[PDB]
RNA sequence: AUACUUACCUUAAGAUAUCAGAGGAGAGUCCUACUGAUCAAACAUGCGCUUCCAAUAGUAGAAGGACGUUAAGCAUUUAUCAUUGAACUAUAAUUGUUCAUUGAAGUCAUUGAUGCAAACUCCUUGGUCACACACACAUACGGCGCGGAAGGCGUGUUUGCUGACGUUUCCAUUCCCUUGUUUCAAUCAUUGGUUAAUCCCUUGAUUCCUUUGGGGAUUUUUGGGUUAAACUGAUUUUUGGGGCCCUUUGUUUCUUCUGCCUGGAGAAGUUUGACACCAAAUUCAAAUUGGUGUUAGGGGAGCUGGGGCCUUUCAAAAGAGAGCUUUGUAGAGGCAUUCUUUUUGACUACUUUUCUCUAGCGUGCCAUUUUAGUUUUUGACGGCAGAUUCGAAUGAACUUAAGUUUAUGAUGAAGGUAUGGCUGUUGAGAUUAUUUGGUCGGGAUUGUAGUUUGAAGAUGUGCUCUUUUGAGCAGUCUCAACUUUGCUCGUUCCCGUUAUGGGAAAAAUUUUGGAAGGUCUUGGUAGGAACGGGUGGAUCUUAUAAUUUUUGAUUUAU
RNA sequence: UGGUAUGUUC
């Protein structure tokens, strides 16, 4: 879907990407990852879970394939039950956009820790 | 055999994406232009596409981005094209194609012409003067 | 907010990339602002790299959807079991048919569910960008504009996970304009250049005076100095016109106040501060406490990091001088000699037979000389025909004029000019004769003669080993380094001399690394370096291969 | 050698 993934990037450069998470089952969800963990648990913003259902299996074997959604929200999923995950869509901020925002957020996070300063004293 | 297309979109930067985009508008349901990553045949001095669309031909030069040529099988599918639309715009990305028949056929319509290579010497040798 | 009581708890460890070598500390372990290599992170930086970035010369369209409509669209499929009564098909827990009493749960949904298919409408995204509405391409497309988004590869610097607190008897320490943009015209001021007047220093030239030399004036010739009458590039104060935008929806969104569509503004402040808002008990308002979010964008001077080009200087490598005849030294390597006998293996010559280009001269084959022929060249040159043209300079004709044709047509340029050809000249490629030359026997079989090795004798100078024809060293041969003597070729310069030698640079020039300057482009501009942690967050190992993910009961098969 | 939460008085 010429989005061009990132070449060497684990999950913590992956993170604010619209996923599309593949499970056990293959009930796809998408939406973007905002945390994870040891056992890849990973939350979703916006997330859709997408499947198949029984008689589009026949047509699927070997066009059109009308899959069912249902909208999740922002949910929680567990790494168990999970197969394989993959980078559907980019984010709407760039690298740079980012940047600076992460450069904001570090210099509101010295004020804030300059305000606990000031207030302890 | 070619025919001149003006105020055609500026820049998609790869070629054959620009030709998938151009096949895919000219007609829908093609056989080449539903199904992407084909590999495009290259036609040397193979029917592509239907309606006698041979193939196209687009550059990158600063002086005509926009415009490009096309070239059919024989006069009379840039006939049957030129009557079957008959001054009518078609649609492609966001604009209004024009289309026309161009002064200088193209090396290919040479090629079908002459087949029933002088010319090609002739521009390796207009190519020569103009680098000097 | 202080003071006190009560309820719960009081901590799994070890470490921060890997390999090789050297040194230190009393086989094993630790350290090195120790050295080389790999890898990781950060910041810059470049690869004619890879993909994408939506009409406005219109009323569209690309990507993703509608948890939107037509749509109760069209075609199909299901909507509980058991006992008994009046008939009953009947292997069942009377299954099947019509009616009912009773018994346990009892998805809603049948406008339901699945499949199929078209049209309309609406949402989120973009460079909705700078020039032009243009004749390119077989080496398939001049990817040689300003950027942005995603990614690959390559180079340089720093560090070996990163961030807060404290200390340093550590370094640090800038500003200016702007809060719709752009363009054109008018006016003031400033800077840089050109022309002349009051002019001035030097000089090519003109004129006059005077003592070889100099002085007066002009050309302000050449360069510079004083002043600013005229012209040109740039900045700035004000006014006016034209184009676009105002969704900036709280009318610029950095904040506050005033204020606005006959306009787009004015004033103040900016990171131990300020502004706006939420929540509350104190019984209006007001005040107090806990949090949230903002403090922006563009341009310019200075400093600094990095990328590319050019110039100056130093160090290193080739060029530099080389090739050869002679001497001495000594390095490496190889073997020392000769005859006879035997004929162990090889080679040559001759005999017999067989086969082969023809068994032999010639013929034929091989080299190639362009001497000649034939043939070929996106070969080259010149010219002819489509008009050979163009520097449309000039003359003439058709013609108002333009345009066309033709000449002055080699005075200069375009291979010819063709999108059909052709002429003549020249070289090169192939063949044959020839300037000429070489070649005409080879393979298989048989025996002999000659040379050398396997072996025996005599030998050849001496040392070590040894059964010995024996192997190593002095011996001898060949080659490389120093060294000298003359010849030849030769980079540059000089001299004997332009034959050729002598001397010097042992050079001019190419590359790499380092030092400096100029120009093009980009980023940053207020925190940084060291140490300390009963510091916080990340990464690895073991608990942890056993019910909680991660060391398996999800390919539905007996 | 401590932390979290809660209730009274100033």
């Amino acid at each position: 879907s010429k989005i061009q993934v990132a070449h060497s990037s684990r999950l913590a450069n992956l993170i604010d990407y619209k996923l599309r998470v593949l499970t056990q089952d293959g009930r796809v969800y998408i939406g973007q990852l905002m945390a994870f963990d040891k056992h890849m648990n990973l939350v979703l913003n916006e997330c859709i879970e997408e499947r198949v259902p029984k008689t589009q299996l026949d047509k699927l074997r070997p066009l059109n394939i009308k899959v069912e959604k249902r909208v999740l929200g922002l949910t929680i999923l567990r790494g168990e039950q999970i197969l394989s995950t993959v980078v559907e869509d980019k984010p709407l901020l760039s690298k740079k956009e980012r940047l600076v925002r992460d450069k904001k957020e570090k210099k509101q996070a010295q004020k804030q820790t300059k305000l606990r300063k000031e207030k302890e004293k | 055999s070619a025919l001149y297309f003006q105020n055609l979109p500026s820049r998609p930067a790869n070629k054959e994406n620009y030709t998938r985009l151009l096949l895919k508008h000219i007609n829908p349901n093609n056989k080449y232009a539903i199904n992407p990553s084909l590999p495009l045949p290259h036609n040397k001095l193979l029917l592509d596409d239907q309606m006698g669309l041979l193939e196209v031909s687009i550059s990158r030069s600063s002086k005509m981005t926009n415009q490009a040529f096309l070239t059919f099988v024989t006069q009379e599918e840039a006939d049957r094209f030129l009557e079957k639309y008959t001054t009518t715009a078609l649609k492609v990305q966001g604009r209004k194609v024009r289309m026309g028949k161009a002064r200088t056929n193209s090396l290919l319509g040479l090629s079908i012409e002459m087949q029933k290579y002088n010319l090609d010497i002739k521009k390796v040798l207009k190519a020569r003067k103009l680098k000097r």
